[PDB]
């Protein structure tokens, strides 16, 4: 049920970007803005995407740009609230406690950058940029956004992935 | 010579108790893992930079 | 079922301190910091803890240190709330009334400092350093915090363990 809906949402709202032909990162569509991770690098195998000017900005690590206005069903609804308990995810499902994102799996993998953090009723909350090693676990390092503004939290010795 | 000392020795002293009362403020946290506070991080330097 | 779960997080997040072959108090793992009482000398039992660079403050009798990046998912969660009631202890329960932490049978033994306190949620609400002997019962000398305070409470009589 949730798990089936939240897939069908990721392939609805997921766009594989792909460099010298191997997939480096994913962006997705959040609300009514394009959203992609800065640090990785390739093209974006859509037509209407790849031909948009890309914001950048450094300290964030994030790019963005405004969607067309026939994909604009076809984009996620985001939300600003992030309460204490469970996530879902691609690779599983994601535990919020004390202020940080972690992995129950611990199977972390370069490429996996820039799949949106679920929440219950669909919603995204954050985007994922890395995690660092915290020996069975890792702690990610994502991008969320408060009420009005962009927040980065990194833990130490997190790799970009 | 003499008025040479004492003035190294007043202005050390003077920067050693700047030092102990920086760290007497910024003491107690290191022992929470709580905020620092911007606003006192600003006027009071510390070692973490950004994190923590 | 909760003796059982506090027992594990205080295998999983607390360390004997060895000092000429005799143990004189436990380490703990709490939130992102190394907890250590300062009056107790010796040195943790664990390579990568021993080479930690401790800040000794003989103000609140804690000495702290930012734990290492592969331990951080093996340390225990904290809490500043502290409601009227009961909590648990390795040596049985403590009874909380009037802000006073209290042993009902002053099992207390000398060596046994750094024994975090836990919540009824298997949170760290305080750790311990002496206790004072008020009759049958034990009072006993806490660090305990704030919202972001740290402060050591101390009643009259309190001998350091």
């Amino acid at each position: 049920k949730r798990e089936r809906m939240c897939m069908k949402i990721e392939n609805d709202c997921i766009f594989e970007v792909k460099h010298e032909g191997k997939v480096t990162g994913y962006a997705c569509l959040v609300g009514d803005k394009v959203m992609k991770p800065a640090h990785v690098k390739g093209v974006i195998d859509n037509a209407d995407l790849a031909k948009l000017a890309f914001k950048k900005s450094s300290k964030y690590d994030l790019e963005c740009a405004q969607i067309p206005v026939h994909m604009r069903s076809d984009a996620s609804k985001y939300t600003h609230e992030k309460p204490e308990g469970h996530y879902n995810w691609h690779h599983g499902a994601v535990q919020y406690s004390g202020g940080r994102f972690t992995i129950p799996t611990g199977a972390g993998k370069p490429g996996d950058s820039g799949r949106p953090i679920f929440d219950n009723k669909g919603r995204v909350v954050a985007i994922v940029l890395g995690g660092a090693n915290e020996g069975s676990r890792t702690a990610l390092s994502v991008v969320t956004w408060n009420k009005d503004m962009v927040t980065r939290v990194t833990p130490e010795g997190s790799e970009e992935w | 010579v003499g008025m040479s000392l004492l003035a190294l020795i007043s202005i050390f002293a003077s920067c050693y108790m700047l030092v102990a009362a920086r760290s007497k403020c910024l003491t107690p946290y290191a022992l929470t893992p709580g905020a620092a506070v911007p606003w006192t991080l600003g006027i009071l330097c510390c070692a973490p930079r950004a994190h923590a």
